[PDB]
């Protein structure tokens, strides 16, 4: 209820690849195996406790849909922490990582943290994209990397933490 | 006559032009897919109604913009959409009616924006007509009726300029942005809590008095009772009583859903388990039944043999006994004897 900062986090990433369930797993301990699109732009709060600090999480939760892709870029502004999302089990959701990389560089604050989450990694027999080629894709542009499961809860907790852990880091400075 | 485009009144226009038309049913199909969705995945850690609101505001949204680009008017950027009744609480069935309204920063939106507003309630009085869907009630809670500033809304509320003051007042307290744009709703709340004359109907009391007084058990001998009017009112009033009581509230509304406020209530230790797990057992049970009835009647049926709502009347009624205990609590409280 006491507030020290309030952090303001982006999912972004191709439709399907799992955003909202990501988030759907920190916000409320849960996992959604239906496919409900998200419309423009959704949101969801949680407060954290860093170093004895409370930090309210404002998490903007994008649309994948290329018709939002005019309304999801302007948050790009104002977003302290972005997560780009691919989905292990596309190749085509790990190519665009560049394309999201060059939007945020054109779009986004100069000093703005990110992190790649290759989510779905609980479905390993239909995985198209090896674990390595995500940690050397994201080495190459210093960017912090984690496979991750909204379904298995594997690393959701830890990437949001992380990516405060991080925001709270440069501006603690 | 002549064919009508898609936000026309059905009254003035019964057939839908061919382009029209196809848009409509891409409408009904979303509908249709998703309680299709909700059947197939049975037994899915996110409750039918949970699914279904989500789904509902994905679909409200997109007709929302839809309409915009229709119009050929561009969205303000400080303009809220807000759900009310039990779509904001995440328990309307798929044959609730869809209440919501909105606040705008300036009252030169309005201009701008009911004419967008008015096109939507024609097409959802026009999808209602056909599947009996998210009614927009024309004497209650629509975008249409309810847009302005929050002076306007408050505006409305303090003076006669709407019938039954407390159950809006209650709309607009129980409400959650269906944008992430929430600030001018906190203004209207708080101006709603602030009134003087308000004071008491806004009480942790007063939604408990509800639960026990208003909202009263089925007379004895009763064959017939209201998973509604004697189970899901009552659960409504006491979370509502709780939510108030100490202080629960969410940005994004998360609060609202009976599982957001038992969440809160569990985080904190605020209640004992044996109580939030009466609450939550017979909300699960009633959500359950109420769901499956509306699908079955493909309509709001909330009567059930007073024998199949046994179990769940008589938790309802401990928590009456609870509810009785809090208020007792509370004026002690206001009261502090020493010694
Ligand atoms: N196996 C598995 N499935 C997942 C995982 N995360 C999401 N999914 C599934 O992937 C589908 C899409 O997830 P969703 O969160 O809606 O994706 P999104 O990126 O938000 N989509 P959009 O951009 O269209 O809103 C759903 O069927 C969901 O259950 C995960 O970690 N594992
Ligand atoms: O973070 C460790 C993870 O490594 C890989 O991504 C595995 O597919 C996953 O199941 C495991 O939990
Ligand atoms: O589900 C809608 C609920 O919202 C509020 O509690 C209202 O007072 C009442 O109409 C109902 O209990
Ligand atoms: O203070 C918390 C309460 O404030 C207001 O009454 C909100 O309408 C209600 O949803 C919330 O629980
Ligand atoms: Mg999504």
């Amino acid at each position: 209820s006491h507030m020290d900062y309030l952090f303001k986090l982006l999912l972004i990433g191709d439709s399907g690849v799992g955003k909202t369930c990501v988030l759907f797993r920190f916000s409320e301990d849960a996992f959604n195996s239906t496919f409900i699109s998200t419309i423009g732009i959704d949101f969801k709060i949680r407060t954290i406790e860093l170093d004895g600090k409370r930090i309210k999480l404002q998490i903007w939760d994008t649309a994948g849909q290329e018709r939002f892709r005019t309304i999801t870029t302007a948050y790009y502004r104002g977003a302290m922490g972005i997560m780009l999302v691919y989905d292990i089990t596309n190749e085509k959701s790990f190519d665009n990582i560049r394309n999201w990389i060059r939007n945020i560089e054109e779009h986004a604050s100069a000093d703005v943290e990110k992190m790649i989450l290759g989510n779905k990694c609980d479905v390993n027999d239909k995985r198209q994209v090896s674990k390595e080629r995500g940690e050397k894709l994201a080495l190459d542009y210093g960017i912090k990397f984690m496979e991750t499961s909204a379904k298995a809860n594997i690393n959701v907790e830890n990437a949001f933490f992380t990516l405060a852990r991080d925001i709270k880091a440069k501006m603690d400075k | 006559h002549m064919f009508g485009s898609l936000y026309s009144d059905e009254r003035d226009k019964p057939l839908l032009s061919p382009t029209a038309q196809k848009k409509f049913e891409e409408y009904q199909n979303k509908l249709a897919n998703l309680s299709k969705i909700i059947r197939e995945n049975e037994g899915n850690e996110v409750s039918p109604w949970q699914e279904w609101e989500n789904g509902l505001r994905q679909i409200y949204k997109e007709m929302i913009y839809d309409a915009f680009d229709a119009l050929g008017v561009e969205m303000p950027k400080d303009m809220e959409v807000h759900f009310a009744g039990s779509l904001a609480k995440a328990q309307a069935t798929e044959y609730s009616d869809l209440d919501a309204f909105v606040i705008v920063k300036n009252d030169e939106d309005i201009k701008k924006v009911k004419p967008v507003f008015d096109a939507l309630n024609n097409l959802c009085q026009r999808i209602f007509t056909a599947s009996n869907q998210i009614y927009p009630d024309p004497i209650g809670i629509n975008p249409s009726r309810l847009i302005g500033t929050p002076d306007d809304l408050f505006g409305m509320l303090k003076d006669g300029m709407v019938a039954d003051v407390e159950a809006t007042a209650m709309s607009i307290l129980t409400s959650k942005p269906v944008l992430p744009r929430y600030e001018c709703g906190e203004e209207l709340r708080d101006k709603i809590k602030q009134e003087p004359s308000f004071s008491n109907m806004v009480s942790a009391k007063k939604f408990y008095n509800k639960a026990i007084k208003d909202f009263t058990a089925p007379k004895e001998g009763a064959e017939v009772v209201s998973v509604k009017t004697h189970i899901m009112r009552p659960i409504d009033f006491m979370l509502m009583g709780l939510r108030e009581e100490f202080n629960l509230y969410s940005e994004d509304g998360a609060h609202l859903s009976a599982p957001g406020t038992i969440r809160l209530l569990r985080e904190k230790n605020l209640l004992p388990e044996e109580q939030i797990a009466r609450i939550e057992s017979v909300y699960n049970q009633a959500m359950s039944k109420r769901f499956e009835l509306h699908a079955e009647h493909k309509k709001e049926h909330d009567e059930m043999p007073y024998s199949d709502a046994k179990a769940m009347l008589d938790e309802v009624a401990k928590i009456r006994e609870l509810g009785v205990q809090r208020v007792t609590r509370i004026e002690n409280l206001e009261n502090a004897k020493k010694l």
